[PDB]
């Protein structure tokens, strides 16, 4: 039913010489991406207890 | 029913009508499996509609 | 013991036949039979009765193994058609292979081996 | 002295955190990838000429 | 070459010799685990891009 | 299998079965045992 | 390779040419109470004798601490 | 055609690309490359962790404290290390129970079986010797306690023991030979996992079915691959909810309190994987009596190929009688971390004779029985 | 057969007893199995020295100095360590020289020669870096100058360096995992080793003649056990006079004088089989073209069997030239252990240009030369 | 005689050789290794 896209597949997906530094990229933006998320929610949960709350509190 | 509705309780820290009806959709479920299909979700209705009312 | 042996048979039998039903129960949802269970890997009696069959027989065995195998990688049991029609105690093996345990209880009284070894694989 | 027990809990909390979301989501693509390669022998047909 | 000297079925209408003298285009699969595409579904294939 | 099922199926019989002479010579590895025992430790007031 | 003599017609379809991950959630809840039925009595006797054995020893435990008070 | 020029692609193709497998195996047929990735993982975390740890009982605690603190990433190797110790008895332990209920160690797989125990010998052994590294409480009071009990040996008891120690007790010389020991035997567990693998491959893995299964083979890389991929997943998952939310949590405290020989804890007990071992012990009221029970434990785990009959799901009675023994090997797990107690020592008998008629009566006689129902 | 029915006795008979084997074979051909009783007599005493030693300065050499001293048969133990490193290179070194002289590395045994090459560079780092264990001046200082030396690679030198050390100097990091490498390398040169006689059994050996010897083979366990067992014994003789009459005789004074990294020795050279590879760095006046050239010479190594034309006798004049570079390669070992000087210097430099010219030019262009004079 | 050997003999033409497309596809992947350096150091910015 759903099919990847022909000029699609021949840009980024025909060799290996091509797939894999897309790969590469692909893979540094999905770590930025959970690595935000993550400390934006450990961040909000426990605002006002960590060190750098006190810090900025004392300015 | 019985640990679904106190574990949901315990978790909440509250009491109030929410554990009646998750106890009720979690006991529903499981005798609505297996079964054709208004069933899944007709049976979860029913259990956690006793809860309701029962409440 | 013979006081209490001439009775404690129709118990064996008894029991035997609850333990057939039971297995061949579960015997039926995969299409096998009583004897499909030995193994000539196992058991290298079953492994010269099974050379001493008929090449049709062999090739039913293996195509009920198949099946079998194929089911239970499926996750499967056989439809409702097929299962009752299954005959799981059919015995195609239990002849050749008591006689040849036969041929081997008398060979061993006179001091000799049986003419066959395991299957030795590499 | 609970932080002088266990000074890097919160570090090892936030990686364990990290772990854990990238781990579940290998699971589903791992599971994906193993249903695919299996699929053309989950569903191959065999008939035979055996009834039983 | 002849099948009969070559591959040396047996005699008669079995399940087996049916479809060898005549496969049929009607193929059924096993959908218990996996339901198929409609037949002749064109284009490279989505798993790529999972 | 071969250890209790050839008891149990009647393949052990006493005409296979190892004979007197050899359970003897079989059996006499021990001494050399204990003397490999006694060569390697020395543990002993055998000497005189 | 250990010839092996079998009459057959095998088919096999393209993993392209059917779906993936699609039938998994319908089987899902037949396979859950399959597999409890198959591996219930087990599981129970597991179950009955460990936490029968366990609470036994559990109790007359305590019943042996209550015996040393003054 | 390229791997037939060199003999080594030719080696990994035929045992690792295209070695024929039951295409109907389970998920519990995968125990086996996850205990190897176990055992892989033990190598390189404690090969790392043997750049920072100092073998003498003056440095040996405070390297390990450093190596938590101040070593960038030690606290994630020790953790690492200390858990996947446990995880690697976890899927071996597991490993050994597939084996048992599906009777897998029959014929032709003796010699599967046999390298099996004694992969699981030195790996008692190699954690045993592991854990005094630390010197710890716990540390060197169970290395205490255990090599204590080569003097139920009579006349020559003393004498074996005070070689073990290096002197009159526990100290500086058994430290620094069992950091040689401990560094030693892992390769041991790789060479004999090796023949025990390659035992395997002679002739093939059983199925869940229990039937032969040379008519339905499939290629082992392309198949078992992901479908391992996916295990190692799960354990992965785990591994990572114990190194990093629960460290200590298949721990004792005690090791974290440096040894002390003129103080002893008030409950000495090893880790976990240990306890069923120390539970038949403790149940008998004699020390020779539990290490002769402990060793004829494992003898009749050796003669299991050769006294064992009856396997999986088709033979009931026996697959009915296997959750009675798991359930007396769980309590036997249990009854290992509580104190000496009247009803403790009784329970202990009890389940210590029930483990030995289970193996000694049950697989040979009800086995047989049922052969005989069955094809009699 | 019995060995025909268990699949261990089928391996060890078909690859140590029914192996068949030329039977014109001489004494050179003992060389191999000489090595694997050195890594085996090395591996052996060096984990008994483990159960003695500790890996941490301040505590190193008084380990060493107590185990001289105080440990039963420790002198023994130490000092067969130290002369097996020696005579296991002379063995592995007479070995390399057989197949250079024979032209053993050619079709089809190139895989035997480029895991030999392998075997070689493992055998190198295990004996540097266990050098360095003692922590004496000797160690302490070649350590430092030879870690010291990837500052030649542009940008990413100290990096590197500082990496490789733990700190900022040769300390208590840098032989703490020097430790755990050296503990773990010869397990590798072993596995090694048995991936190389392995690549042998495939095609099995030369023999002194140079011809094809299919025609004319005998059992190898028989024949070719007691023939290397004469030459073990001549070894045995070898090593127990080193042992035990001139233990410090191919060492140097000033390891046995503690290590100070604010005093330098006056000379500073590493143990006898490291030195040629000195004097060809040392006699190159540029770090980075010692360090190309130090690489070239091991590449060279690598492509002989894709260059190297011409084997033993009958084949003369590549012969005659073997014996040049025997005497080039023992110079070069001569010149290692001398001081820098302009003579020196330039004679080492004649000596390196002559050593790559055998192996690049003499090699393939004078093997042509006689392959169109013999059968041209 | 896998080698120098082989271009003694003449078994190297100009056929047998491989072609510029060939060598432009091993080639590529030149870039490939620099990338994934890149991707395992990340040093951002660092040209100059
Ligand atoms: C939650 C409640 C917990 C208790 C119930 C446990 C699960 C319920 C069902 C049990 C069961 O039979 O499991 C198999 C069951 C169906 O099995 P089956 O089709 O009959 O036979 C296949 C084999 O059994 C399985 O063989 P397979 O190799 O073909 O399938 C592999 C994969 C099946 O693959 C999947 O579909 C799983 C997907 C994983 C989710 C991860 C998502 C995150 C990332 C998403 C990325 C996906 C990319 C795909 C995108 C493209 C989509 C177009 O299954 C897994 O590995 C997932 C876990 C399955 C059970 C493990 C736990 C058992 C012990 C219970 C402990 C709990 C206490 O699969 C699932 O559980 C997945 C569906 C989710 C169920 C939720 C309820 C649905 C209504
Ligand atoms: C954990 C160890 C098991 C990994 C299994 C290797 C594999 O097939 O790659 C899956 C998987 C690759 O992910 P994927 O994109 O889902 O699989 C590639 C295609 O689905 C299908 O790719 P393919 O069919 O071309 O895969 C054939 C496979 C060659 O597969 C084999 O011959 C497997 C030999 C070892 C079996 C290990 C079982 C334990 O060669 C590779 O492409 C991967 C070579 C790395 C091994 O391996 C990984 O890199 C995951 C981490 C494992 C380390
Ligand atoms: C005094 C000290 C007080 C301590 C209080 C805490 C003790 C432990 C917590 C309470 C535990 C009791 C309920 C445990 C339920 C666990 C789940 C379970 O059993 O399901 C498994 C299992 C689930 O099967 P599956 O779902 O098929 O896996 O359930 C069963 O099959 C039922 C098990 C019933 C057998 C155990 C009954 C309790 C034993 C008590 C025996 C007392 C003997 C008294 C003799 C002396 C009298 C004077
Ligand atoms: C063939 C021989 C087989 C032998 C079988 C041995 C047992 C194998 C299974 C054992 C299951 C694990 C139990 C470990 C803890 C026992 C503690 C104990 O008895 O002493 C209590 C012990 C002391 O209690 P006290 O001395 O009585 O106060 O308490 C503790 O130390 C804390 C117990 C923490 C329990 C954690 C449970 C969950 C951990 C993770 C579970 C993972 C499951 C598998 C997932 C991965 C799959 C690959
Ligand atoms: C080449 C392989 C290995 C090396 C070099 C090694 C090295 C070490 C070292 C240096 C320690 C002390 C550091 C510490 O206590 O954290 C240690 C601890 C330990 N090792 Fe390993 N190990 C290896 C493999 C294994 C294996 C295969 C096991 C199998 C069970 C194991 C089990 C343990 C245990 C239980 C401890 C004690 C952990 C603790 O409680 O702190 N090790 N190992
Ligand atoms: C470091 C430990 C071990 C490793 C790496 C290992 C590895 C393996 C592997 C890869 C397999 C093939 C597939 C599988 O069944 O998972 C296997 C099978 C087997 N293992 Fe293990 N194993 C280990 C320990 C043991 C132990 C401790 C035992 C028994 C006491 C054992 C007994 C068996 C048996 C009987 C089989 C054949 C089962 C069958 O194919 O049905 N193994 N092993
Ligand atoms: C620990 C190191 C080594 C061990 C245990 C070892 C072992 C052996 C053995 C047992 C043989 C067969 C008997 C013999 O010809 O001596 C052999 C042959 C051979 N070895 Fe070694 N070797 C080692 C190092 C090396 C090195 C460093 C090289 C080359 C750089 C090498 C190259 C060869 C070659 C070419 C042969 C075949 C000789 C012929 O058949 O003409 N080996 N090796
Ligand atoms: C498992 C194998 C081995 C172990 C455990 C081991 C262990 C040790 C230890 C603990 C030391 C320091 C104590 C001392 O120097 O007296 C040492 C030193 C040394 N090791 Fe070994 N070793 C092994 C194999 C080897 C091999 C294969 C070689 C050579 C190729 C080698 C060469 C040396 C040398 C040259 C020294 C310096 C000895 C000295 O000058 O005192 N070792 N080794
Ligand atoms: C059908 O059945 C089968 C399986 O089941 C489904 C399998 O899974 C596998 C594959 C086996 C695996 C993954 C287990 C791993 C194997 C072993 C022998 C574990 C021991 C090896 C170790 C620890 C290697 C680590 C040591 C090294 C690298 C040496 C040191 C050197 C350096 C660090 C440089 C096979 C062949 C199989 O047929
Ligand atoms: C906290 O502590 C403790 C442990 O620890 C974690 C324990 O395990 C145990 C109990 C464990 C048992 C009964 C099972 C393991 C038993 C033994 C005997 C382990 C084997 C080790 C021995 C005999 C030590 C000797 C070492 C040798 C011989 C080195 C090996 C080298 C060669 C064979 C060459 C207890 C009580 C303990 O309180
Ligand atoms: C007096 O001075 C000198 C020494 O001193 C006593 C020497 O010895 C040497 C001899 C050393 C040479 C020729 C170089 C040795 C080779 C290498 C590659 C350097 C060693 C590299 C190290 C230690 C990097 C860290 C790696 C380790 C520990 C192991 C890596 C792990 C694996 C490969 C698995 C020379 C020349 C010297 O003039
Ligand atoms: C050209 O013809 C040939 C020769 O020339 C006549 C040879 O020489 C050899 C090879 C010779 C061999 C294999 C014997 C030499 C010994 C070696 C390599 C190892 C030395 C080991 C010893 C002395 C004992 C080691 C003991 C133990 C216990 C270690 C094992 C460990 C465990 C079991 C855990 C071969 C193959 C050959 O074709």
């Amino acid at each position: 039913v759903m099919r990847l896209s022909e000029a699609l597949y021949q840009t980024f997906f025909k060799r290996s010489t091509v797939y894999i530094p897309m790969l590469l990229v692909g893979a540094y933006f999905s770590n930025e991406a959970i690595d935000y998320a993550v400390d934006k929610m450990w961040t909000t949960r426990n605002k006002g207890k960590l060190f750098s709350d006190i810090i900025a509190e004392r300015t | 029913f019985s640990f679904t509705d106190a574990t949901v309780e315990n978790m909440r820290g509250k009491h109030d009508m929410t554990s009646g009806m998750v106890a009720g959709a979690v006991t529903g479920f499981l005798f609505g499996m297996g079964r054709p299909m208004p069933q899944p979700v007709a049976w979860p209705l029913a259990f956690a509609g006793a809860a309701v009312a029962a409440d | 013991t013979s006081l209490l042996k001439q009775v404690a048979l129709p118990v064996f039998n008894s029991l035997a036949t609850t333990y057939r039903s039971v297995v061949g129960a579960k015997l039926a949802k995969y299409g096998l039979r009583f004897d499909d269970l030995q193994d000539p890997l196992k058991d290298e009696d079953v492994a010269e009765a099974l050379r001493r069959l008929p090449p049709d027989v062999v090739v039913a065995r293996n195509c009920r193994l198949r099946r079998a195998l194929d089911l239970s990688c499926k996750h499967e049991a056989l439809p409702k058609d097929l299962l009752e029609k299954q005959t799981p105690e059919l015995s195609y093996l239990q002849d050749v292979l008591n006689e040849v345990r036969a041929e081997r209880r008398e060979r061993a009284q006179l001091g000799a081996p049986a003419p066959y070894t395991r299957i030795y694989y590499d | 002295l609970a932080w002088a027990s266990y000074p890097y809990q919160d570090e090892m909390r936030v990686m364990g955190i990290k772990a854990c979301l990238m781990i579940s989501i290998l699971i589903g693509f791992a599971a994906y990838s193993k249903r695919l390669r299996w699929a053309p022998i989950k569903s191959q047909r065999i008939v035979m000429d055996v009834v039983n | 070459s002849d099948a009969v000297e070559v591959f040396k079925p047996e005699t008669g209408l079995t399940p087996t010799n049916r479809l060898s003298m005549a496969p049929t285009p009607y193929i059924k699969y096993d959908e218990h685990n996996h339901k198929r595409f409609p037949p002749g579904t064109e284009g490279r294939p989505f798993a790529y891009f999972v | 299998p071969i250890g209790v099922w050839s008891v149990f199926q009647g393949y052990v019989t006493p005409a296979r079965l190892p004979s007197i002479q050899t359970l003897t010579r079989v059996g006499a590895w021990g001494g050399v045992v204990v003397v490999g025992g006694l060569y390697m430790v020395q543990p002993w007031d055998w000497l005189a | 390779r250990q010839n092996i003599p079998l009459r057959e017609i095998l088919y096999q379809l393209s993993p392209y040419q059917q779906d993936v991950i699609r039938q998994t959630f319908t089987n899902a809840p037949k396979t859950f109470l399959r597999f409890f039925k198959e591996k219930g009595v087990g599981l129970a006797t597991f179950g009955v004798l460990f936490f029968g054995i366990k609470g036994y020893t559990e109790h007359e435990m305590h019943q042996e601490r209550l015996a040393e008070r003054y | 055609r390229m791997h037939n020029k060199i003999q080594l692609l030719s080696v990994l193709n035929t045992h690792l690309v295209a070695y024929p497998t039951p295409m109907n195996l389970n998920y519990s047929w995968n125990g086996g490359s996850l205990a190897g990735m176990m055992l892989a993982s033990q190598m390189l975390t404690g090969i790392l962790l043997a750049m920072h740890y100092v073998g003498h009982v003056d440095y040996a605690f405070a390297s390990v404290q450093h190596l938590m603190t101040d070593v960038p990433s030690g606290m994630i190797l020790r953790y690492a290390h200390a858990n996947g110790a446990s995880l690697f008895f976890i899927v071996v332990y597991l490993h050994v129970l597939r084996g048992m209920y599906y009777g897998s160690g029959a014929q032709p797989r003796e010699i599967v079986w046999i390298s099996g125990v004694v992969i699981l010998l030195v790996m008692i052994i190699t954690a045993f010797i592991g854990y005094v590294l630390p010197w710890g409480q716990m540390s060197f009071w169970g290395a205490t306690v255990i090599t204590s009990l080569a003097t139920a040996i009579p006349v020559v008891g003393k004498h074996i023991m005070y070689w073990l120690w290096g002197g009159f007790s526990v100290d500086n010389p058994t430290l620094n030979r069992f950091y040689s020991f401990h560094y030693t035997l892992p390769f041991i567990l790789a060479g004999l996992s090796v023949f025990h693998i390659a035992a395997l491959h002679q002739y093939g893995s059983t199925n869940p079915l229990g039937v032969n299964s040379q008519s339905s083979l499939i290629s082992f890389g392309s198949y078992f691959g992901a479908k391992d991929l996916v295990g190692a997943l799960f354990l992965a998952l785990v591994f990572s909810i114990l190194v990093f939310f629960y460290p200590d949590l298949l721990g004792h405290p005690d090791n974290l309190i440096p040894a002390n020989p003129y103080s002893t804890p008030q409950h000495i007990v090893p880790e976990w994987y240990f306890l069923w071992v120390y539970a038949i012990l403790r149940s008998i009221p004699n020390k020779a009596m539990g290490v002769l029970a402990i060793g004829l434990v494992f003898a009749s785990l050796f003669a299991m190929p050769f006294i064992g009959l009856g396997g999986g799901k088709f033979r009931i009675i026996t697959e009915w009688l296997y959750w009675t023994f798991l359930a007396d090997v769980l309590l036997l797990t249990w009854l290992g971390g509580n104190e000496i107690t009247p009803i403790t020592s009784f329970v202990g008998q009890c389940c210590t004779a029930y483990l030995f008629f289970y193996l000694l009566v049950c697989q040979p006689l009800v086995g047989y029985l049922e052969t005989q129902f069955a094809h009699g």
